């Protein structure tokens, strides 16, 4: 409804809440779709830059919670090419590191990257849950390895 | 038997593999409606795979495992054009594998062991798992041996016809060369 | 009681363990039509295991865990020979 009223920021806040809850609720694909909508709505606005910087990251994280590492890489590439701020942002490097770790299936490397990311930028409970499910998915893959 | 079959192009969306068995079969999991069973199909005129029926994949979608998708450079929920692939009409005569080199790696780097494995056993089990399939260089696959999961990357393929006592074809590294796996193929394993 | 049991050889496929509990028990899970319950069976004349009835494994198949495969150096879907065993004799 806020979008129907052309109130971009209120719709963006509501969509942030919706995507956060959806990702926490097991609906990673829908949360990533809402994050894409947020990215598209916030593109070109100087006030929401950082939000974008996080958005991309979060989206990728959701795509990585869905075991869709290729989509996370696509999101990272899109963010790097579309938003210069995100390209040089620590969030972009962290997302790339997570994508590489999932590609090599090195859960410990993912944990090290998470600690490094926490050391400079504190993680929040949403990210904690997403990365915990991701690590448990690596463990499930290890179960499938047998 | 490609003497009688349609060759129309079909647009199928790449999805997750249904289960590890199909992935271990090196087959593209397609619905019975999408394609008959055990027939070669080429996607993007580059990637050849053997169709296998699966009830978990709805019509209009093509199933691939992780390594095959990585080789194809495809994202989840992406369209790909698949066509019926006639190796006999494509290569004409060089439809068999004279030599095939495979680089074997531990899928789990942490599960490496120092035991000495014999490459003949690897050849036997690889043929057993993937007999009568079209292979091209630079192809990633997953194979389970002695309880250990290995990633196999085809390094180079030499294509020969049935009747050449002396191999006259140069060992080719390009994806263009293709041949059906046979017990007579000279299989080499590298690190 | 191991006095009476069919000792005929059977060729059985190695498959993934049905679940972690069966792997923990370290008992060869077999169907009732395969062999009696709670008897010792030898495989390849080297690997001895205790049978337990399991309805999730169809007749003609034998379940193994990763460690047993490591001990025998076996791959999935490999064919192995199974017979009745009598350690006392």
């Amino acid at each position: 409804w806020y979008a129907q009223d052309q109130s971009v920021a209120l719709s963006n806040k509501c969509f942030i809440k919706c995507a956060d809850l959806k990702a926490l609720d097991g609906q990673y694909i829908e949360a990533s779709d809402i994050y894409s909508k947020l990215i598209k709505s916030s593109m070109g606005n100087r006030l929401s830059q950082w939000s974008l910087k996080d958005y991309f990251l979060k989206k990728g994280l959701c795509q990585l919670a869905a075991t869709d590492a290729v989509a996370a890489a696509r999101t990272l590439q899109e963010g790097q090419s579309e938003d210069p701020n995100f390209a040089d942002s620590r969030e972009s490097n962290f997302l790339k590191s997570l994508i590489d770790a999932v590609n090599e299936g090195d859960s410990e490397q993912l944990s090290e990257h998470c600690k490094e990311f926490d050391n400079f930028m504190r993680l929040d409970k949403w990210k904690i849950t997403i990365l915990n499910k991701i690590k448990e998915s690596i463990q499930q893959q290890e179960d499938d390895l047998l | 038997d490609m003497t009688n079959m349609d060759t129309r192009t079909r647009h199928l969306k790449v999805s997750n593999c249904p289960n590890n068995s199909y992935a271990l079969a090196n087959v593209a999991a397609v619905s019975p409606n999408d394609f008959p069973n055990n027939i070669y199909i080429i996607i993007d005129n580059l990637f050849v795979f053997t169709t296998r029926h699966s009830n978990d994949i709805p019509p209009g979608t093509i199933g691939f495992n992780g390594n095959q998708r990585t080789w194809g450079g495809w994202s989840l929920n992406q369209d790909v054009q698949a066509k019926a692939f006639d190796l006999f009409k494509y290569s004409g005569k060089q439809s068999y594998l004279g030599s095939i080199d495979i680089d074997i790696s531990f899928r789990a780097r942490g599960k490496a062991v120092s035991t000495v494995f014999d490459q003949d056993e690897l050849a036997k089990q690889f043929v057993r798992c993937y007999e009568s399939q079209i292979f091209s260089p630079t192809q990633y696959l997953i194979m389970e041996f002695q309880g250990h999961f290995f990633d196999l990357k085809i390094r180079n393929v030499q294509a020969i016809d049935l009747g050449d006592i002396e191999p006259t074809s140069a060992v080719a590294t390009g994806i263009e060369t293709k041949g059906i796996l046979t017990k007579q193929t000279q299989i080499n394993f590298f690190k």
